[PDB]
RNA sequence: UAAAUCGAGAG
């Protein structure tokens, strides 16, 4: 089931000397407070500054094997789908948390409302990015 | 010693062959370079040895 | 000391190119490479072949202890 | 060895299928690793790769008395042109394939000629 | 759901030249396994005839034995493989060798002063009679039943300009060459390929026109063929991309540096096979399929 | 000087002195020059460096400076100096060719190789003492690549296919 | 005696080079001068590299 | 000069004490130059077939042995394996060298015949077979500066050449390269001498130096580089590639994992195409290699590579191990390799000194493979500056054409700015040249 | 003897196992992973040379289930033999072309 | 079958 949705502006996409990835910072247009940098292979899903993106971190998609048809995810809804562990977590200040996720080495870290992100806990978990 | 190369190659030696050394039981040997003191100039020589060939000996 | 069969780096067969060389750098004009070229040495493994080969086997040659002198 | 005092023993006879081979098709006589250079700085080894790919191409016979380049028009940059006008890349690496796998190598690979 | 019919659907062979020596041919929509497999099995597996045992009777020349067998070893026989089996190593000495697997040479050259040489000549040739001995020198001696099947294509070297040893006066080579059916992975002698190798097709991606003089440049940057200004506007497009080879001079130039790509059709291999003699390279090729074949059904017909 | 070398006028003519050649600056000849004249004398190394009342020669060449064995490695300007000293040493230990009159020799140890071939990077002073007469060793593909992971810290891999060519054979 | 670091260096030249000082980088080669300046330093090198092995073993004998 | 006498014997080195005492020459012991050999369990040495036919160890024939014992008598002495000698329980040494196969199955077949004489009856014959796969040997390379460069090494007998083939992780002990240099083998011939080198000499026990503490064991020059390349963000590798690295290195066959099955993870990527990364291969790996009943490593450490060297707001400079899984930074020399506090430092305290060596074998098993498809170069390219590189490096060099001058002025006590040709100038600087400590701080200033 | 089951490996349910053949390369063994890897069945397929001075090879593979390791490898054996006879058909299609 | 001394090398 989901554990966090919302949709977040691209401010800047900075290669930083790899030919495949790219760290994103993103802010939430909903809540000031949610703002994310996220690693991700622009290989597969290309992205640029002011852009758009539906994030959603879950808790499963409804051990692993590779799709055969008619096979029934949460992913179909979404276009590029990482899955991660969460590591650490922090407090900015009151009423703030940051979460870090690492997905195979890439990393993510996502600061928000403690109410917002109350659903998150340190486990595996999907991140699906759409648009 | 004056052989042309074709001369030297005629007697089985080489074609540029060089001399320079001695032929002792089939083997062969030089005598190699040294160096040594530079011949008829008087050097000035600061030696502590020379203070061991004897009391009073500067 | 005579000329290689074959390339070592590939091995395609270069001895019968040295004679055929040698005729093409002394009759015609040519500079190394051109001879090479005409001779199909295309890649520098072949070329190197032919174009740095000593062939000391002549100076071998002219020690001869089966005929006199 | 070579003439820049990489001295080394053989290892392996490396089956000539299983080792790299370049868009040209050859394949290296001599495998030499790249760590042996940055600690003993033999930049005359790597020189003198390019001068001999840049001859054996040509055709010809590139001169190395030390001290007939400058600072100005340095070495690389003359066999570099030279490999140019050749057809092959001007910093001396050639695009290889794994013989194991059979798929193309992260880099190019800098492969040449020396004595 | 991969399938045998997807890939018979979708593999496509272009064949761009052929020749007796050389063939360059094109394999479309095949994994860098199979094609990597083809390429290891021509170069080592594809078996072919060469001078295995040399039976030494005079060497009074200025080459050691051991080296003019080794040269021996190394001079391609035009003899198709096909028409000899393979010997037992586990045979002895005496009976190893048949007339059905083992081809015999012979070589009896002695060289002599020839006295009628012209006055102030330095060539051999005319100095001296047999000085340079050649590859079409050594002669096939047929025995038993192969006087007959080799009558219609005898054994001879197929490059006969060989220089296999040169003579002196007195000088004298007498020798047999015993030549076995073997493959290049046990020596180097019996690979059939002269060299086969795969090369993936270069692709040239212009992210951006380039359109004007600098296409000039950009045109400049490749093998003649490759980049092409077009005929209406000036501007540059890829006329082949097979001519070029992966230069990436182009990536030297900060003009182009942002407006072009280079990357592989990392399914799409350039087989270019050059061919000892003994065989064409489409038969050396056919070789290489049929000895993977039947390595995966020796394979399969085995019990576990 | 001032507590210098003692000074005054020498000149010799005897045996066994030291000489070599430099270039006279003024009539632009050879001059012939010893280790105890040479310690005062200004010499440029190249005409390019020449200055003005302070310089009164300079060398044909500072490749001359070197022995054979240093001036027969190729590009050693950009070496390191102790990768200079180790070819120098190990370019007298090479199995190469020790002559052609082998068939009349009586040695007790001797090393051949079969089938040397000239350098396609050579210095020029490698013609004018005839080394082509003399082969040392083989012009071969390299490649400098970390691929096979039987060579790390000084080794290397030799190609079997060429190995089985003759590629380094010897006797 | 005279004051010359080099030949090539007039007595007393208050210069880096002439001191010693290589500006050059294998990658571009480096000056005869230069050159002579670093087979000074990588004698230098390989002599306290062959004295300093036989320095050691005696200290070690005596404690072991 | 003189004939010497009983003293001139004993005395000095050459003399009876330290020449034939203190130091012997041994039996059973072979020297050979070394080549290194991946594939060789950082715990073996590679011995060619001519030691392997050679060397011998005598086995007491008993009920459990006989099986191999008989085998090695028929296979004679020039078999590996095989058997050189018979040592009878009256001491007779009958050799195998000169027999035919049929009088070798003859002699066989007699291996545990009890003996006929009551002298005897508590005895058992010898089978002097050849060095196997399950004997140890003492690899030392002089000089024996320290104890860890005199270890004890499981023999593996390979077929081709006459080298002794030797892991890249031995070398950091022996401080041996592979430029010919050439080391001793010792073949210890009793079950005391051979437990000795399985459990104390053993090349296992060997992972900490006592100088300090600091480990003296890793990959050292291709594997660094390998691991650099693997562990970094842009390595993502498609299910096979994946799979197939991991069974590269991991053999469920000769022990080399611990579940009978290689297990796997879920990819990074679900979509578009499922692709892991190599921080998952490290993981993977160790999952596989440590054994179960157990939790996974926790370590925070960090590597040789600066944050910067990555772009903006990396943080792979910093190795983060959590519950066995690879989560950031990137594997180094610091972290496999004799470095402490590293990734291996951390599973030989925590799980062992074995699992650490099996675990540095499977690293470079791993590493040997993802070079021998992903290969490493260096080449002229690297060594070049940019033109604003040439250009800021010629416009500092160039301030340096005062440099000396100005060091000169400041010992010779003049104010500044002094032509380099002025008398006072030059007769201080000769002053100065002719004493070796005022010469000595002109050389230091400047 | 040609090609032979590990039993330090196998499983009892037949799902996982590992075959060691002989006088094999990064030749065949490439090609056999790649085409059972295709399979939808198999789980895990892998090849390694224990050491490259000997001519072993070996092959893991493990299945989902429902089809052992055996089938699996018949079942790549015959997909490498009908790729090459496809490859051949086509190779001789075109050379009565050109 | 041995021993010194000298010389040349390897790590
Ligand atoms: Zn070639």
């Amino acid at each position: 089931n989901t554990l966090f949705d919302d949709i977040f502006q691209v401010s800047e996409v900075d290669p930083g000397r790899y030919n495949k990835v790219c760290r994103i910072e993103a802010a939430s247009t909903t809540q000031d407070q949610c703002k994310l940098t996220l690693d991700i292979n622009v290989e597969l899903f290309p992205v640029a500054a002011q852009d758009s993106l539906t994030v959603t971190i879950a808790s499963s998609l409804n051990s692993w094997r590779p799709p055969q048809a008619g096979d029934r995810s949460l992913a179909d809804d979404y276009d590029y789908v990482m899955y991660g562990t969460a590591y650490k977590f922090e407090e900015v200040s009151k009423d703030l948390i940051a979460v870090y996720y690492s997905f195979g080495g890439l990393l993510m870290r996502l600061e928000g409302n403690y109410r917002n992100l109350n659903n998150l806990k340190q486990e595996n978990a999907y991140l699906l990015i759409r648009r | 010693n004056k052989m042309s190369p074709y001369e030297l190659v005629q007697h089985k030696e080489e074609s540029d062959e060089i001399g320079g050394y001695f032929i002792v039981n089939g083997i062969e040997k030089l005598i190699r370079m040294l160096i040594v003191q530079r011949r008829n100039h008087p050097m000035a020589i600061i030696r502590p040895s020379f203070a061991n060939r004897g009391a009073s000996y500067s | 000391m005579i000329v290689p069969v074959r390339c070592f780096s590939c091995g395609k067969v270069v001895g019968d190119k040295w004679e055929s060389y040698l005729n093409l750098l002394q009759e015609d004009e040519l500079d190394e490479g051109t001879a090479l070229s005409r001779l199909g040495l295309k890649r520098y493994c072949c070329r190197r072949m032919i174009l740095t080969h000593v062939d000391l086997i002549e100076k071998f040659l002219r020690y001869n202890p089966l005929e006199k002198r | 060895s070579s003439r820049h005092g990489q001295k080394g023993v053989c290892s392996r006879k490396w089956p000539t299928i299983d080792m790299p081979f370049s868009e040209t098709g050859i394949q290296p006589d001599i495998i030499i690793n790249p760590h042996a250079f940055p600690s003993r700085m033999t930049i005359g080894m790597f020189v003198e790769s390019l001068a001999g790919k840049a001859g054996a191409l040509h055709g010809i016979a590139q001169d190395s008395t030390p001290w007939i380049f400058n600072e100005d028009d340095t070495p690389a940059d003359y066999f570099g042109e030279q490999l140019a006008k050749a057809g092959y890349n001007y910093h001396g690496n050639e695009p290889m394939y794994s013989g194991a796998t059979g798929e193309e190598l992260r880099a190019d690979i800098y492969v040449g000629v020396v004595y | 759901e991969w399938n045998v019919e997807k890939f018979k659907k979708d593999f496509e062979v272009n064949i761009s030249s052929l020749d007796a020596r050389e063939a360059n041919f094109d394999l479309i929509n095949i994994d860098t396994s199979i094609a990597n497999a083809f390429r290891r099995i021509m170069i080592s597996e594809v078996p072919s005839v060469a001078a295995e045992y040399v039976y030494f009777f005079n060497n009074t020349s200025v080459i050691q034995d051991e080296v003019l067998a080794h040269r021996i070893g190394l001079v391609p026989l035009k003899v198709d493989p096909d028409m000899l089996t393979w010997v037992d190593s586990n045979l002895p000495d005496d009976e190893k060798f048949t007339d059905e697997n083992t081809i015999v040479l012979s070589l009896n050259v002695k060289c002599t002063r020839n006295p009628d040489a012209p006055k102030g000549s330095t060539d051999p040739k005319e100095l001296y009679n047999n000085a340079h001995v050649y590859a079409r020198d050594l002669k096939f001696e047929p025995q038993g039943r192969q006087s007959t099947t080799f009558a219609d294509c005898p054994v001879v070297p197929a490059d006969p300009d060989i220089l296999l040893a040169k003579l002196r006066p007195g000088q004298e080579i007498s020798l047999k060459a015993h030549c076995i059916l073997g493959i290049g992975g046990d020596h180097a002698k019996f690979s059939p390929v002269s060299t086969a190798s795969y090369r993936l097709l270069p692709q040239i991606n212009i992210l951006q026109p380039i359109k004007g003089e600098s296409a000039r440049r950009f045109q400049k940057c490749f093998p003649p063929g490759v980049i092409g200004i077009d005929e209406g506007s000036d501007e540059a497009y890829v006329k082949d991309a097979r001519k070029d080879t992966v230069s990436r001079e182009v990536l030297r130039y900060e003009e182009f540096a942002d407006k072009v790509k280079l990357g592989r059709v990392r399914n799409h291999f350039i087989f270019n096979v050059e061919s000892a003699g003994a065989m064409t390279p489409e038969e050396i090729f056919f070789k290489s399929v049929r000895i993977l074949k039947n390595k995966a059904e020796y394979l399969k017909n085995c019990p576990i | 000087s001032t507590r210098g070398q003692y000074p005054g006028l020498y000149l010799f003519g005897g045996h066994s002195r030291m000489l070599r050649p430099v270039r006279y600056l003024p009539l632009d000849k050879e001059d012939i020059v010893g280790p105890f004249e040479q310690v005062y004398m200004n010499i440029a190394v190249t005409p390019q460096e020449i200055q003005n009342n302070v310089h009164t020669h300079v060398e044909f060449t500072p490749t001359n400076i070197l022995s054979i064995l240093a001036n027969l490695t190729p590009f050693s300007d950009f070496n390191q100096s102790p990768r200079n000293m180790y070819q120098c040493q190990m370019g007298k230990q090479t199995m190469g060719t020790p002559g052609v009159a082998l068939c009349h020799r009586s040695d007790n140890k001797l090393y051949r190789l079969q089938t040397g071939q000239t350098p396609i990077v050579k210095a020029n002073l490698y013609d004018d003492y005839g080394m082509d007469n003399f082969p040392n060793g083989f012009n071969a593909v390299v490649a400098v690549i970390s691929y096979t992971g039987y060579d790390m810290d000084d080794a290397m891999i030799i190609n079997k296919s060429a190995d089985e060519r003759g590629f380094g054979y010897g006797t | 005696v005279s004051g010359k670091t080099l030949p090539s260096f007039k007595p007393y030249e208050t210069d880096a080079m002439a001191g010693g000082y290589v500006k050059g980088r294998f990658y571009s080669g480096i000056k005869p001068q230069e050159y002579y300046f670093h087979c000074m330093a990588g004698r230098e090198g390989l002599i306290d590299t062959a004295v300093k092995t036989s320095r050691s073993g005696y200290l070690q004998r005596c404690l072991t | 000069v003189p004939i010497p006498g009983v003293k001139q014997a004993l005395e000095k080195k050459e003399g009876l004490f330290r020449k034939h005492m203190m130091g012997k020459r041994v039996n059973y012991a072979a020297r050979s130059v070394i080549s290194p050999d991946p594939n060789i369990e950082t715990n073996e040495i590679g011995v060619p077939p001519v030691f392997a036919v050679k060397l011998t160890y005598p086995e007491p024939v008993t009920a459990y042995n006989i099986a191999e014992l008989r085998q090695a008598v028929i296979n004679g002495p020039d078999k590996w394996p095989g058997a050189t000698q018979i040592q009878n329980e009256d001491g007779s040494l009958v050799s195998l060298i000169g027999m035919s196969v049929e009088q070798r199955k003859a002699l066989a077949n007699q291996l545990l015949t009890p003996s006929s004489n009551v002298s005897t009856h508590t005895l058992n014959k010898k089978v002097y077979r050849h060095i196997k796969n399950r004997d140890v040997v003492l690899m030392n390379r002089q000089p024996t500066l320290h104890k860890a460069s005199m270890m004890g090494h499981k023999v593996r007998v390979l077929p081709n050449e006459k080298t002794l083939r030797l892991h890249y992780a031995n070398t950091g002990a022996y401080n041996a390269d592979f430029d010919g240099d050439e080391m001793n083998m010792h073949f210890p011939q009793n079950e005391n001498a051979r437990a000795e080198a399985l459990n104390l000499a053993n090349t296992d026990s060997q992972y900490l130096t006592p100088t300090s503490g600091s480990p003296v064991r890793g990959l050292i020059q291709d594997h660094i580089s390998a691991g650099v390349w693997l562990t970094s963000k842009d390595s993502f590798f498609t299910r096979e590639q994946y799979q197939q690295y991991i069974y590269g290195c991991i053999r469920p066959e000769d022990g080399h994992t611990t579940r009978s099955k290689i297990v796997t993870l879920p990819p990074t990527i679900f979509k578009p195409y499922p692709l892991w990364t190599g921080k998952q291969i490290i993981t993977t790996v160790l999952l596989n290699v440590t054994p179960p009943d157990m939790p996974g490593i926790n370590l925070i450490s960090k590597n040789k590579i600066k944050n910067e060297y990555w772009g903006k707001g990396s943080l792979e400079n910093e190795v983060l191990f959590k519950d066995g899984a690879l989560l950031c930074g990137i594997l180094d020399k610091s972290q496999y390799g004799a470095s402490k506090y590293g990734i291996v430092h951390s599973l030989h305290e925590v799980y062992g000194p074995e699992v650490a060596a099996k675990v540095l074998s499977v690293l470079g098993r791993l590493f040997t493979n993802y070079i021998t498809a992903t290969a490493f170069t260096c080449g002229m390219d690297d060594l070049r500056l940019t033109a604003e590189g040439n250009k800021w490096r010629t416009d500092i060099l160039k301030t340096s054409v005062d440099t000396g001058r100005e060091a000169a002025a400041e010992v010779t006590n003049l104010d500044k700015d002094t032509p380099a040709d002025d008398p006072e100038l030059l007769k201080r600087l000769q002053e100065i040249l002719r004493d070796n400590n005022k010469s000595g701080i002109l050389d230091a200033v400047t | 003897e040609k090609i032979k089951l590990l039993t330090q490996a196998t499983s009892e349910d037949g799902t996982s196992a590992s075959f060691q053949i002989v006088e094999e390369d990064h030749t065949l063994g490439n090609a056999l992973r790649y085409v059972i890897m295709k399979n939808p069945d198999v789980e895990f397929c892998g090849y390694s040379i224990p050491h490259p001075s000997e001519n072993l090879l070996n092959i893991r593979i493990q299945t989902y289930g429902e089809t052992t390791a055996v089938d699996a490898l018949q079942k790549g054996l015959k997909d490498l033999m009908d790729l090459c006879d496809v490859v051949e058909s086509k190779f001789t299609e075109k050379i009565k072309s050109m």
